This record gives structure tokens, C-alpha cells and sequence, in this order.
């Protein structure tokens, strides 16, 4: 139940009817379409003669263009293969160029040689008109005008399909001039068993014709024959017979990309590198076309040993044997797929701008209740709490942000270490000299001027002062975590666990359950989106936060996925004390996430958020922290791997001295038990006599 | 710091808590402002209080209050994956996302790695994004040979199956139903919102648009090529069935698709359009459940087809929340003359003429006796909206008369070692091992795994390809059957990799597998079965992890496979304790050969009970 | 999007109306359907889009060529709320193509 | 059934309860709105302690500004009176710039000395809040916060309901001085 038609070699054209003839278009002539009513139209481009493009237009409301050279044109902008768009598929099939349109009830193709080819779903029976002719039993009642008159002139047929546009409006085309060992060339669709075993079905004469006419036509060799023997061909395998020998009978092989062989059945749902197998539920019949070699498979248009079939990921490829890694996980490529690591990675709990958090297992959501809340907490050996003091951080009632976090640590003498505002730490209530090492505690000013805190390997904590908190565990403690960031246990879906045991859906009442005071208010609703309470400032927290999805942060998108973080940042610049600090709080907090998966972004410029450093001192995008104090020079044996990481540095010879200015090597003050020497600072002792020079 | 104004204790809650940091006897604590026993506290949930002694069911599973907290069942419910719009979907796990594709993409597929595949459901938008009809997916469901496709409304068995005694096909309200087996079943919005429901048998064995079955979330959006992607539409892409089509676009989140997309004031006039789902019929759906992946599928699928009324796109999300409402027993009266109303007065406009049999209801019953279904059925949905007969006492429907009628009418070998042990195999996935020697290695992991009682008494085995990470195929805690470990072995991969960290897995082994030992009746032993050096600069650790494994009394059995396996590491394992023993290889082919002296030492090195 | 609007509003040329749109021209009422449906793009349902063939079906009526244009899924009118009442649901209502005008009550 | 607010002569304001207060404003404020839900804001705009706009946000969907001397402004495109859209209606009334908005139950002027008034339908009776107040019997209660408490302070009461924009952040503003 269908028909095909097809406009072939210099200037044939085969009807669905099977009627032939010759044209050379110097239009755009309408091939096929509705012909009462136009739901398509299917259009043949020409230029001096020649085809050059075939394009479908959709009632008046879209048309795609595809040209004999591969490319393709949606309106006036070039378009990318493979495509599809209202409807339409636009792809490689055999390696020839296909466009499909089934649901309108057509498809259509362009071959390597820029024949054209469509056939029409038995829909368009006696219902269709064009250069490709009426679609009907008949073959003789084709070359209907659209006068609606017939004509003996194949000419006054096409030149009456003709389409002018305001590209060029054209003139009436007209035949050719003509002066006419090859000829047995053409004798093959009578004389050879290949050709013959069709003439049941399909009549070599009007072919043959044709096919001396190309020879009378066209300048070459014996390869001038080819067009008419590729046609009847192609009819004998539209009737359903395939001439398996045709193209090694004769001396005629069509054009095939690089690598592709031309062959007749090629099948429907063409195995590749990438694509997972139907298990022959395709269901469709063979085509002919280009295909790879036996055993050898199609990646991206290039035919590749299945050896050699490389993996995708981020929308990139990779050949078999390389290593991507996702945190602490590594994925290795090999054949089709990606043998990726299964074990538990170090959970990053994250509080930060108006009361956002991130759980251990990555859940993000947003609570704004003010109270004292549980963060994190060893549940099981009750080894470390985290908590966190929430106060109302701007006028709004939708602004809540952390003030103070608070750290007890029952292994450590059950020690309390409060992180204040301004990045000041108390511990069992008096105020301490921030960098602190007793036991396994260790307190340090990171370069960013955070307070960063550790308690042996497993546990790492990292305040700003300006109520953003990161809390860092390492695997020891997957499944054990309590609190505000979930279990840790690699699921999102039970992190709105509850002291009670049960999950609550509802995340105010999750975060109700971990309020540590009894006289707190429970948080009724959290009004997610608070630009309604401020309406001037959702223009500019628009504006300002769509550069998170920017191509700027592009690399990153792949990395860790923008939209909570946009969703974080349009709320922060809507609902807080001021809107541009909350906006450089939220960009640098996607930046830290790229960070933290191994992706920097150079998103500070002097439009937006650049990180002015103190005199003397400089900016670093990324600076090795480890030898940048003097007191790296006073403990040089002592540990450090931290990681190059943002900030502000002193420029490459110098040191950073407690007045924070930098200062030369030869000008660090000496630190010998806890307590601070000048250059050049002798004492002698008893027990010892030491000098202080170059920091030690 | 001006101020404008100014101004440990236990309650029922707060006991398991840290104190505030910022008053009753001795197991006491308040409630009500009045000290009392804890064994009196209520127990919360959805902020609710119920006294002990209450009882909460949650899905299928069911807790009572015991001692402030919620003793529960432990059942694993039927989990529903659904497509919910245009362009959403909602994994077997409930995780929302976004991806449209003009493709067929396979929604749900048992075929997943090894696992031989009982069904696929495929499904794609061809025919959509054009003005001349309202957009209509296809589904096509592939169940054990056979073929349905769902279709412009119709269901269209176009294969038969190899055995249709498990298969119905059925219509409840406005739903299409189809069951599939005991395990499996469809329920078909026939407005976009396809849904699929299994049992408890599938679970991880499923894979696709889906996600895979299980509790984790954040390991669905698995590729086809089995690697997490951060992007749903890499994700979708790679489910992509037909190789040629073209991949779904990405693009930013730009603030709505479609006709809203200039038209900042009109996807206002969407937002408000979607207020429904949070109106005063809906707030109390809005406890149990979060109206805001629904909204944002509504935003999505009204700035496609901009309406307030019954497009294809608008209030088929409605119909859908009010659906999952109605499962969670919250159903939801939503349908008014004012508001996406459906009428049924077509079903009474019968042969005899108007006659009142059919009304729509909020949620039908689904699955009844029917004349063209005469028995019960394992209907995957307790009701569904739409269209219903309310038949008299006793009479059964005739769909076809559509009509009330009455009732009357229509051991492996000899050696089996079985003794207290835990059992870890390490395996060198680098490079220095081909895969044809991997698959030795695999076969001898496997023929161990036949002369060992394994189970959770007796021997307990993990099996760990690390391959410069660490790839757990087997854990301590798989309670599954030692036939199907012994497949599972059988199954583990090849990485082949650059690099091949000793010193990482012995971390692994140490921290992740010996979180804490749980059996110290048990020995525990690790077969470092290692083939490939590390690169210096990794090997730093190495002596701080074994010794930490002595120190866990781990005996670690270095296995040196090859050329390539750097003795230094070997005999630095040895060094620790005289448990440590060495094995040191010229080929995987003597693997098979030592395997005897290699599994009677592992058994000398185990306690009877 | 233009494309969208007019082929919604293709209702008004469907062979159900057709024996109307010999009497009366569908031309301006479906320019007015254009307009009101680029105010509710829905294909199946909204006010504005459902009013003005309403609006035409009416002039339709009122020419004797009455027209029974809605269905189940375009346009529905659903009259079950009024079945609804101290007898429980009693058959009465029905959506009609024309009632009768100002029936004595 | 409506309750009127007054900001007049230099610096001072009157609410729907009758209470008075000076406020040299900075920024710009929330005079009335829905208090609980926000289905429109009033805004005053003042520059220098002088007023010099008044402002209806209507969600977040429209913006409309109407200055003391009687241009007026949509979104960032200046358009001329009379104007229509949204519902609200901006035209002369006995020779005096008149916003309308009956329909979500509101109208506000500015008259010829560029004083603002700002009238609500009983709708919003309990219902609003900034610097016109509660719109309650009572009057001693209209300094209420956006913190939720009532100060006893006007300047803290108004300052509490600046609301800031990527133009315009809010200083916060002070009595000034005078030698009376
Ligand atoms: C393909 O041909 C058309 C003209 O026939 C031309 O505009 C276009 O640039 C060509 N594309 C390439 C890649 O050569
Ligand atoms: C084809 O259509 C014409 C009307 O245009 C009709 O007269 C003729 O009989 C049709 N032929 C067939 C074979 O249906
Ligand atoms: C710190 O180390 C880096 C190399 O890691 C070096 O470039 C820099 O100069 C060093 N800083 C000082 C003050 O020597
Ligand atoms: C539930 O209660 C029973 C009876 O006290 C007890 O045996 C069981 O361990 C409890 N389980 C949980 C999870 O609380
Ligand atoms: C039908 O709707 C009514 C409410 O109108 C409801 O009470 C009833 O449970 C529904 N189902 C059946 C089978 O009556
Ligand atoms: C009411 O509707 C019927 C069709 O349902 C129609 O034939 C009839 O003319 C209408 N009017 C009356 C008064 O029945
Ligand atoms: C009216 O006042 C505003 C604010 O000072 C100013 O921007 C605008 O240009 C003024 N219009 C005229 C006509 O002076
Ligand atoms: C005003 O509203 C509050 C709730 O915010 C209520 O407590 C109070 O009684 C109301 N007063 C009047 C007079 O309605
Ligand atoms: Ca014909
Ligand atoms: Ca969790
Ligand atoms: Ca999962
Ligand atoms: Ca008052």
C-alpha cells in the first residue's frame, strides 16, 4: 500500500505510475502534495538544470530544505543532521540522506549520486499531482497540469508545476539541444539473468529508452548507462524483487561515503557504537543503500571495528579504555559501555545563603525555620553534633540564614567549639586564637579567611562567618548520620527522616523536627519564589542569576547539574539584606560545587563579584595554600595535601605575616612552642639555644 | 548593634536531641507542660502527634507508635513509574525530570546488562509538535514474544504473546488498564500520562527511562551505557532505541517553553492556571503529598497549549495529581462545569434513549466484574476517575451493551569447607591482564566460590574488581542464593584499566567492606589477587592500610599474578603478620592449579563452630 | 502558532457545521475564533475558543440549522451536577443542542 | 466600606487608622499591599527626603510608575496618559494624577503639590501592612514591622518596609535636625 517515485541521472523523472520522461528545471517545481487540499508540499530545487536541493514545506507553517551535498536549511537558517522538528525526521538511512514524514503519511530521500526518491502512503492514491504524476492504476493519464488539462509536452506539465518565491521568480524551461560501444551497455536490462528475472513485474523498454538517451546525453564512458540501470533496479525492488547481482553484472556502482560499500537489502534499524539492539522487533522491510562492511560497525556517520566503537558521556566521546572518574568513583570505558566504581564517597552536607542546605546525599532543599537545629550528628557512637543557630537575616520573613554554628565533640573531653559570626571560634565558651591543634581537633584560617576545622581524618567543617557552613565526612560514617543533611546513606528519598523514624513529606515539617528548643516557633509553610514580597527585585534577580545557566558556567552544567543553585540564587537576591552580596554568595557557591567535580570557572569580573584582595596581596583564581603562611616556614616538616584552591596570596617569593602584609623568607617571624620570635631573635637556655632565621 | 528589640529541659520531641546549647524527675520528661513518662510521649508524623499504641499506614506498609517511635513493616510496595505530561517523567523511585524527544526511547526494559529480559515498554511523541492535531504518544509493549501498542486511544495487540493466560486487557473510568503478568501491569492515560507499576520481584533487574528499581534515586538516570549522567536529557538520549534519530536538543533553563517563552505575563497567567492543585479540594492531597512536581509539569505542559481548560496538555496534569492523590486514599473532587468537566451523557443516550446508568466519579473502582471480565482481577490501582456505572445490586455490567444486565446473562565436590569465615576477592582490572586472562580469574573466583558453604552463617564472600577505584560486584550482606552468587561472579565485568590502585582497594577493604565486624566468631580473609603495579606516587598509604587490616585482624593473601605484579607489595604484605602468606604466579593458568592449597589454606585459616 | 489558532478554529468549517455554512458565512466567526484563541491556544477546550463557536452555533439555530457541535471531548457541557438532588441522582437533565426558550417554569 | 492613607506636605505620612508620622524616605516603600498573600504592592518612591514616584506592582507581572510631575513610566517605557492595562485605569481626576484599580479593590493620587493618597476596600481591612499600616480599629497598632513585632519607632516602622532594587539599594534613613 504504497507508491515511489524518482528524479534521477541528468534529467528523468519516474512517476508513482511508472511513467517516464526527461526534464532539466531551472525552478522549483512542486514533485508531490495534496492536490485538492495541500496538507505538504515536496519540492524539487534546481539550478541550471541540475537538482540541487529537495524541500518540504508544511502547510505555510514550517519547510526544510535538504541539498544534494548533505546540507540542510530549516527556513532561511542551516540546520545540523540528523534533525526533526514538526513532525518531520531528518537522518542518514544506508548512508544517504533521508527525510521522513510518515506521520503526514510520506518519506523521502536523497541518494550519493543526488537522485531523489519519495513515496507516498496509499493516502495520496488518486489524491496527488506534481512532477511525480497522479498516483493512480494508470500510467498514461499522468503530465496532469495544473490547469487541470493533460499534455503530450512533458515540458508544459513540469513548467506547470513551477513554484516562483521572493528568492527568484523563473523562467519557462525548454529541452535540450541533441546531436546523437556503449549502447550494449543499456542491453543489460534485456539481455543479463539479473536484469531479467524482473520483466515479470517491470518492462525493461521504457528503462533501456532512457538509458540510451543518457548515453546520447552524457560525455563519459560505459558509466553514462548507470543511472537507468540504478532506477530499474530500484522499481524492480519497489514491485518486490531485489537484483541482488545488478551492480557486479555491470560495470555501475553507486556512490557510498568513506569506508561504505553499496549494497541491495540493506535493513531498517541499523546497528551502531551507540545504540542498544530491538532484537529484530524492528519490523520493517530493506532498503537499498551504503552500507559498513560485515562485522564492522557505524559510529557517527564513520564505520569503526566494534573493537574499536568508543563510549559517550557529557555529550562526548571517548575510545575504549579511558578512565572518567565522578567524585571518588572512576568509570572505564570499554566496548559500548562504561565499567564504573560502586564504592561511597566522601559526603559534602552544605548550608548556605538565606538557609539553603544540601543533605550528605546530595538532596538539596530549602527550610528557613528559625531556631537551634541538629545539621549532622553520629547517631550511632554519637562521636560528633553539629549545630546550627538560624536567625531572620533581613527584614523579609522569608530571609532566615545560620548566625552561629555550634560543634560538640564528646570524644574530645565533650569539648564545645562554637563558630561565630565574623569567622570567630569560642571552645567551652572562651574566645581561642584561630589556629588551634589540640588533640585531634585542628582549627585554621583557610586563605578565604573561613574558619576550617577538623577532627581527625573523618570529620572536616569549613564556616565563613557569614552563615555559610560545608560539613565534609568521610565514609565511616555512611548510614550513621543524623540531623538536618539525612542519613547519608546515598539516597535522596529518607532524607527527610525524623527522630520519630518516619520520612516527612512535607520538608517544613522535617525541619520542625529537628529544632532543638521547645518555645521556637514550628514553620507553618516555607513560601518558596519570595520576589512577590519585593516585585521591584525580580527583574534584576532574574537578570542577574540566569548567568549560572550562562554559557560562562557551560563547562560546569555537565559537572553539577545549575538548577538548584539557580533556584538557591533567585530566592537569596530576592529576599535578603543586599541582593549583590547574596547574588556573589550564590554564584560562588556553584563555582565551589564545579570545584569540588574538578571543573574551575572564571566567573569573577569587574561587572560582578571580584574578590579584592588587601594590599600587597594578590588574587588568585587557584593558589596552593600549603607554603603560603610564615608559619609554614616555622613547621616545614609538618603535613599538608590541601588542594589549590581561590583566594587571595601573596606574589610568588614572599610570605604572609600575622599583619597579613607579605613579606621575604628572611623577614618571617620564627613560632617555637606556640610562641613568636622576631628575625634574627637568639635565646639560649639550659635545655636549649636556638635562633630564629628564614621563618624557623 | 542598635536593637529595636529585646526580650537541659526535655519536651517528647526534643529528648533524643543534643541540648539547645544556649526541670522534671529522672525519666521524665514534659508534654503539655506537665512531666510524665516516656513510655506516654506520642509519637509524629505529617506534624500530627498519635498517642503509643497508634497505628500510621504508610503506602502499603503500616507503623505503630512504640516507645516515641514508629515500629513498622517492612514490605517492599508496588512501585509506579509514570510518564506525567508532554515531556515528564517520574522514575519507579519518584524522582521528577524533564525530558522531551520527538524519538521512541525505551520507558521501562527488563533486558538490563546480563539479565535476560522478560519485557520492554517502549514509548515517543511521533506525530506531535504540530498545529493540526493535540499531541498523542505512542506505547508498545514487548511482553515475552508478543506486542501491544497503545495508540490514538485504541490498544492494539498487533503479536500474540507465547502465553496469554496471564494477560487482561481492561477499562476503568477514563483508564485504560492492561495486566501483564502477576508482576507487571500498564495503566494508560490516554492523554499523554502513561503510568507502569511492578511488583517487588523486578526491582534492580529493571532498567530505562525509569530509572532502575530500587530505593535510590540518585542512581537513576543511569545511561544505557551504564554511567550516571547529571544531564536527563544525556540520560534520555542514550535510551534512544532507533540509532539514527536525532538526540534531543539541551538548552538552558530558560523561565518556560513554548508559547510562553516572550511572554513573561501570559506564563503568569499559566502559574495562576495551576493554582488548582494548591486550591482547598486539593490542600489536604498537599499533606501527603508535594504538589510542586505537579505544578511545574502543569507550567510546563500549559505553556504548552495555553489554557484553562481541557487541552491535551493542561488538565491532564490535574487528572493525574488528582489520580496519584486518589492512591494515596485523598481523592480529590476537582472537576467542575467550571473547570476541565467531562460528561458521560453520551453513555446514557442509549438504544432505548436516555437513560440514567453512567455518571462520572472523582475515583471508580477499577478492574470490576465485568461480562467482558467475569472475575476479580490484581488490578495495579485501587480507583480511578472518570466515567462509571452505578449498577444495581448483583448485576454485572455489559461494556458492549453498555449496559447493567443481570448475573445470569452473558555438594559440588568433595571438597566443601564449612567453617566461620569472611571471604574478599580483589581483582586486578588493569590492563596487565587481558580479558580472555580476566575470564581465568573469574573462573577461579567461581570455582572457590563452588568449594566453599557459602551463606551468612558458615562463609560469607565479597568480590571486588577495584581497576583504580573499587567495584563491589558481591557484598558480605547479598542474602541471595550462593547459585545465583556464583552467576553473579560469573558476571562480573573487565575494566582493563591504565591503572590499577593496590593500595586504594586495600583502603576499601579496610573503611567500606570492615565498616565494623559484625561476626567475631568469624575469620576474615582477603585474596589481593593483584597483576599491575601502581604508580609510585599512589603507593604512599599502603603500609598504613595493611597494618590497620592486621590490626582488624584481616589476614590479607597476596595473590601476585604476572611479570607485572610489583613483588615489593607482596612481600611488604607478608612483612605484617605470617597469616599474610604470599601466592606468587607466572600466568592466570596456574591459578586453577594453586587453587587447592590456595582454598585449604583460607579453611586452616578459619574456626569451626 | 497562527497556524495553531486557524486549524482550531477549522471546528467551524467541519462537515457538522457545513449544512450551516450554507446559510450563514463561517468567515467572520472564525476571524473572531482566531482572535480568542490566541488568547487560549487550547485545542479542545477553553472559553473563549468554545464561546465563539458557541456564539456561531447559535446564529446557526437561530437559522433553523441547529448543530449538535460539542462532544465528550470538545467543548463538553456536563448538566450531572443538576441530576444530583433529594432523590439522589434522578434522571432529568440533559445537555440539548436547542431547549426550547423560556419554557413555562 | 474603604479606608484612605495620606503621604503629605515635606515628610509625613497618615495611615488608614489615622495615625501620623514624619519619614524622610531614601528608597523606596511598601505602602499598603496584601499583607499575607501579595496580590498587589503599593510602593512610595522617594528621592533626597522628597517623594518623587508612586509605584503599583501588580505580582510580578506588571509595573507601572507615576511621578510628581505627572510623567508616568511602564516597566522602563514611558507612556502617555490617559492609560489602560492589567485592569488598572491611570487618568486626570479634577486635574489630579488618578491610578484605579477597583478591581483588585484599590486607587491611589498624587495631587497637583505632589501629595500621594492611597484608598483600600474594606477587602483589606486586617489584611495589609507598610508604611499606611494594618487597616484596623485600632491605630496604636500600625507600626508594625515586616519582622512581624510593632516598634514603637516611626523611621524603624518605615525603614522595616523599604524594599530595595538592583537600581536602588536602600540606605537606611534618620531623623533630620532642625533648630525650632
Ligand atoms: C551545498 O550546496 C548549496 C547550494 O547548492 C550551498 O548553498 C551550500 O553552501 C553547500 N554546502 C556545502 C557544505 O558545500
Ligand atoms: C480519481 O479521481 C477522479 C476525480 O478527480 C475520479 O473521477 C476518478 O474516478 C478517480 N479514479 C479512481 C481510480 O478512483
Ligand atoms: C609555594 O609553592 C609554589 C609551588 O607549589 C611556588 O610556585 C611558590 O613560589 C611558593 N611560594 C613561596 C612563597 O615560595
Ligand atoms: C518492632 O517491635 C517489635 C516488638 O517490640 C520488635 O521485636 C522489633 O524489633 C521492632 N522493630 C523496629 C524496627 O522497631
Ligand atoms: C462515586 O462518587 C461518590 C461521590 O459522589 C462516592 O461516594 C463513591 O464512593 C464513588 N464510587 C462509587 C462506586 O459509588
Ligand atoms: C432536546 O434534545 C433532543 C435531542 O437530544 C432534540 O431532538 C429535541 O428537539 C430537543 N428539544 C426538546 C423540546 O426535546
Ligand atoms: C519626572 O521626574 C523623574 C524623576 O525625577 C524624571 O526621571 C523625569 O524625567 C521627569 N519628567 C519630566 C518631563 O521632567
Ligand atoms: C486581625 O488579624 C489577626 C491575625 O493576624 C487576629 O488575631 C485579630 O483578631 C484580627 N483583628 C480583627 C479586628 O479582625
Ligand atoms: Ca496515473
Ligand atoms: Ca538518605
Ligand atoms: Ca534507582
Ligand atoms: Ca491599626
Amino acid at each position: 500500500s504504497t507508491a515511489r517515485c524518482s528524479l534521477f541521472g541528468s534529467d528523468f523523472v519516474n512517476t508513482f505510475d511508472g511513467s517516464m520522461y526527461s526534464f532539466a528545471g531551472y525552478c522549483s517545481y512542486l514533485l508531490a502534495g495534496g492536490c485538492q487540499k495541500r496538507s505538504f508540499s515536496i519540492i524539487g530545487d534546481f539550478q541550471n538544470g541540475k537538482r540541487v536541493s529537495l524541500s518540504v514545506y508544511l502547510g505555510e507553517f514550517f519547510d526544510i530544505h535538504l541539498f544534494v551535498n548533505g546540507t540542510v536549511t530549516q527556513g532561511d537558517q542551516r540546520v545540523s543532521m540528523p534533525y526533526a522538528s514538526k513532525g518531520l525526521y531528518l537522518e542518514t538511512e544506508a548512508g544517504y540522506y533521508k527525510l521522513s514524514g510518515e506521520a503526514y503519511g510520506f518519506v523521502a530521500r536523497i541518494d550519493g549520486s543526488g537522485n531523489f526518491q519519495v513515496l507516498l502512503s496509499d493516502r495520496y492514491f488518486n489524491k496527488t499531482c506534481g512532477l511525480c504524476g497522479n498516483f493512480n492504476i494508470f500510467a498514461e493519464d499522468d503530465f496532469m497540469t495544473q490547469e487541470g488539462t493533460l499534455t503530450s509536452d512533458p515540458y508544459d506539465f513540469a513548467n506547470s508545476w513551477a513554484l516562483s518565491s521572493g528568492e527568484q521568480w523563473c523562467e519557462r524551461a525548454s529541452p535540450p539541444s541533441s546531436s546523437c560501444g556503449l549502447w550494449e551497455q543499456c542491453q543489460l536490462l534485456k539481455s543479463t539473468s539479473v536484469f531479467a528475472r524482473c520483466h515479470p513485474l517491470v518492462d525493461p523498454e521504457p528503462f533501456v529508452a532512457l538509458c540510451e538517451k543518457t548515453l546520447c546525453e552524457c560525455a563519459g564512458g560505459l558509466e553514462c548507462a548507470c543511472p537507468a540501470l540504478l532506477e530499474y533496479a530500484r522499481t524492480c525492488a519497489q514491485e518486490g524483487m531485489v537484483l541482488y547481482g545488478w551492480t557486479d553484472h555491470s560495470a555501475c556502482s553507486p556512490v557510498c561515503p568513506a569506508g561504505m560499500e553499496y549494497r541491495q537489502c540493506v535493513s531498517p534499524c541499523a546497528r551502531t557504537c551507540q545504540s542498544l539492539h530491538i532484537n529484530e522487533m524492528c519490523q520493517e522491510r530493506c532498503v537499498d543503500g551504503c552500507s559498513c562492511p560485515e562485522g564492522q560497525l557505524l559510529d557517527e556517520g564513520l564505520c569503526v571495528e566494534s573493537t574499536e566503537c568508543p563510549c559517550v558521556h557529557s555529550g562526548k566521546r571517548y575510545p575504549p579504555g579511558t578512565s572518567l572518574s565522578r567524585d571518588c568513583n572512576t568509570c572505564i570505558c570499554r566496548n559500548s559501555q562504561w565499567i564504573c566504581s560502586n564504592e561511597e564517597c566522601p559526603g559534602e552536607c552544605l548550608v548556605t545563603g538565606q538557609s539553603h542546605f544540601k543533605s550528605f546525599d546530595n538532596r538539596y532543599f530549602t527550610f528557613s525555620g528559625i531556631c537551634q537545629y541538629l545539621l549532622a550528628r553520629d547517631c550511632q557512637d554519637h562521636s560528633f553534633s553539629i549545630v546550627i543557630e538560624t536567625v531572620q537575616c533581613a527584614d523579609d520573613r522569608d530571609a532566615v540564614c545560620t548566625r552561629s554554628v555550634t560543634v560538640r565533640l564528646p570524644g574530645l573531653h565533650n569539648s564545645l567549639v562554637k563558630l561565630k559570626h565574623g569567622a570567630g571560634v569560642a571552645m567551652d565558651g572562651q574566645d581561642v586564637q584561630l589556629p588551634l591543634l589540640k588533640g585531634d581537633l585542628r582549627i585554621q584560617h583557610t586563605v578565604t579567611a573561613s574558619v576550617r576545622l577538623s577532627y581527625g581524618e573523618d570529620l572536616q567543617m569549613d564556616w565563613d562567618g557569614r552563615g555559610r557552613l560545608l560539613v565534609k565526612l568521610s565514609p565511616v560514617y555512611a548510614g550513621k548520620t543524623c540531623g538536618l543533611c539525612g542519613n547519608y546513606n546515598g539516597n535522596q528519598g529518607d532524607d527527610f527522616l525524623t527522630p520519630s523514624g518516619l520520612a516527612e513529606p512535607r520538608v517544613e515539617d522535617f525541619g520542625n523536627a529537628w529544632k532543638l528548643h521547645g518555645d521556637c516557633q514550628d514553620l507553618q509553610k516555607q513560601h518558596s519564589d519570595p520576589c512577590a514580597l519585593n516585585p521591584r527585585m525580580t527583574r534584576f534577580s532574574e537578570e542577574a542569576c540566569a548567568v549560572l545557566t550562562s554559557p560562562t558556567f557551560e563547562a560546569c552544567h555537565r559537572a553539577v547539574s545549575p538548577l538548584p543553585y539557580l533556584r538557591n540564587c533567585r530566592y537569596d537576591v530576592c529576599s535578603c539584606s543586599d541582593g549583590r552580596e547574596c547574588l556573589c554568595g550564590a554564584l560562588a557557591s556553584y563555582a565551589a560545587a564545579c570545584a569540588g567535580r574538578g571543573v574551575r570557572v572564571a566567573w569573577r569580573e569587574p561587572g560582578r563579584c571580584e574578590l579584592n584582595c588587601p594590599k600587597g596581596q594578590v588574587y588568585l583564581q587557584c593558589g596552593t595554600p600549603c607554603n603560603l603562611t610564615c608559619r609554614s616556614l616555622s613547621y616545614p616538616d609538618e603535613e599538608c595535601n590541601e588542594a589549590c584552591l581561590e583566594g587571595c596570596f601573596c606574589p610568588p617569593g614572599l610570605y604572609m605575616d600575622e599583619r597579613g602584609d607579605c613579606v621575604p623568607k628572611a623577614q618571617c617571624p620564627c613560632y617555637y612552642d606556640g610562641e613568636i620570635f622576631q628575625p634574627e631573635d637568639i635565646f639560649s637556655d639550659h635545655h636549649t639555644m636556638c635562633y630564629c632565621e628564614d621563618g624557623f | 548593634m542598635h536593637c529595636t528589640m529585646s526580650g537541659c529541659a526535655k519536651t517528647c520531641q526534643n529528648y533524643d536531641l543534643e541540648c539547645m546549647s544556649m526541670l522534671c524527675p529522672p525519666g521524665m520528661v514534659r508534654h503539655e507542660n506537665r512531666c510524665v513518662a516516656l513510655e506516654r510521649c506520642p509519637c509524629f508524623h505529617q506534624g500530627k502527634e498519635y498517642a503509643p499504641g497508634e497505628t500510621v499506614k504508610i503506602g502499603c506498609n503500616t507503623c505503630v507508635c512504640r516507645d516515641r517511635k514508629w515500629n513498622c513493616t517492612d514490605h517492599v510496595c508496588d512501585a509506579t513509574c509514570s510518564t506525567i505530561g508532554m515531556a515528564h517523567y517520574l522514575t519507579f523511585d519518584g524522582l521528577k525530570y524533564l525530558f522531551p524527544g520527538e524519538c521512541q526511547y525505551v520507558l521501562v526494559q527488563d533486558y538490563c546488562g546480563s539479565n535476560p529480559g522478560t519485557f520492554r515498554i517502549l514509548v515517543g511523541n511521533k506525530g506531535c509538535s504540530h498545529p493540526s492535531v493535540k499531541c498523542k504518544k505512542r506505547v508498545t509493549i514487548l511482553v515475552e514474544g508478543g506486542e501491544i501498542e497503545l495508540f490514538d486511544g485504541e490498544v492494539n495487540v498487533k503479536r500474540p504473546m507465547k502465553d496469554e493466560t496471564h494477560f487482561e486487557v481492561v477499562e476503568s473510568g477514563r483508564y485504560i488498564i492492561l495486566l501483564l503478568g502477576k508482576a507487571l501491569s500498564v495503566v494508560w492515560d490516554r492523554h499523554l500520562s502513561i503510568s507502569v507499576v511492578l511488583k517487588q520481584t523486578y526491582q534492580e533487574k529493571v532498567c530505562g527511562l525509569c530509572g532502575n528499581f530500587d530505593g535510590i534515586q540518585n542512581n537513576d538516570l543511569t545511561s544505557s551505557n551504564l554511567q550516571v549522567e547529571e544531564d536527563p536529557v544525556d540520560f534520555g538520549n542514550s535510551w534512544k532505541v532507533s540509532s539514527q534519530c536525532a538526540d534531543t536538543r539541551k538548552v538552558p533553563l530558560d523561565s518556560s517553553p513554548a508559547t510562553c517563552h516572550n511572554n513573561i505575563m501570559k506564563q503568569t497567567m499559566v502559574d495562576s492556571s495551576c493554582r488548582i492543585l494548591t486550591s482547598d479540594v486539593f490542600q489536604d492531597c498537599n499533606k501527603l503529598v508535594d504538589p510542586e512536581p505537579y505544578l511545574d509539569v502543569c507550567i510546563y505542559d500549559t505553556c504548552s497549549c495555553e489554557s484553562i481548560g481541557d487541552c491535551a496538555c493542561f488538565c491532564d496534569t490535574i487528572a493525574a495529581y488528582a489520580h496519584v492523590c486518589a492512591q494515596h486514599g485523598k481523592v480529590v473532587t476537582w472537576r467542575t462545569a467550571t473547570l476541565c468537566p467531562q460528561s458521560c451523557e453520551e453513555r446514557n443516550l442509549r438504544e432505548n434513549g436516555y437513560e440514567c446508568e453512567w455518571r462520572y466519579n472523582s475515583c471508580a473502582p477499577a478492574c470490576q466484574v465485568t461480562c467482558q471480565h467475569p472475575e476479580p482481577l490484581a488490578c495495579p490501582v485501587q480507583c480511578v476517575e472518570g466515567c462509571h456505572a452505578h449498577c444495581p445490586p448483583g448485576k454485572i455490567l455489559d461494556e458492549l451493551l453498555q449496559t447493567c444486565v443481570d448475573p445470569e446473562d452473558c555438594p559440588l565436590h568433595d571438597f566443601y569447607c564449612s567453617r566461620l569465615l569472611d571471604l574478599v576477592f580483589l581483582l586486578d582490572g588493569s590492563s596487565r591482564l587481558s580479558e580472555a586472562e580476566f575470564e581465568v580469574l573469574k573462573a577461579f573466583v567461581v570455582d572457590m566460590m563452588e568449594r566453599l558453604r557459602i551463606s551468612q552463617k558458615w562463609v560469607r564472600v565479597a568480590v571486588v574488581e577495584y581497576h583504580d577505584g573499587s567495584h563491589a560486584y558481591i557484598g558480605l550482606k547479598d542474602r541471595k542464593r550462593p547459585s545465583e552468587l556464583r552467576r553473579i561472579a560469573s558476571q562480573v565485568k573487565y575494566a582493563g584499566s591504565q591503572v590499577a590502585s593496590t593500595s586504594e582497594v586495600l583502603k576499601y577493604t579496610l573503611f567500606q567492606i570492615f565498616s565494623k565486624i559484625d561476626r567475631p566468631e568469624a575469620s576474615r580473609i582477603a585474596l589481593l589477587l593483584m597483576a599491575s603495579q601502581e604508580p609510585q606516587r599512589m603507593s604512599r598509604n599502603f603500609v598504613r592500610y595493611v597494618q590497620g587490616l592486621k590490626k582488624k585482624k584481616v589476614i590479607v593473601i597476596p595473590v601476585g599474578i604476572g611479570p607485572h605484579a610489583n613483588l615489593k607489595q607482596i612481600r611488604l604484605i607478608e612483612k605484617q603478620a605470617p597469616e599474610n602468606k604470599a601466592f606468587v604466579l607466572s600466568s592466570v593458568d596456574e591459578l586453577e592449579q594453586q587453587r587447592d592449597e590456595i582454598v585449604s589454606y583460607l579453611c586452616d585459616l578459619a574456626p569451626e563452630a
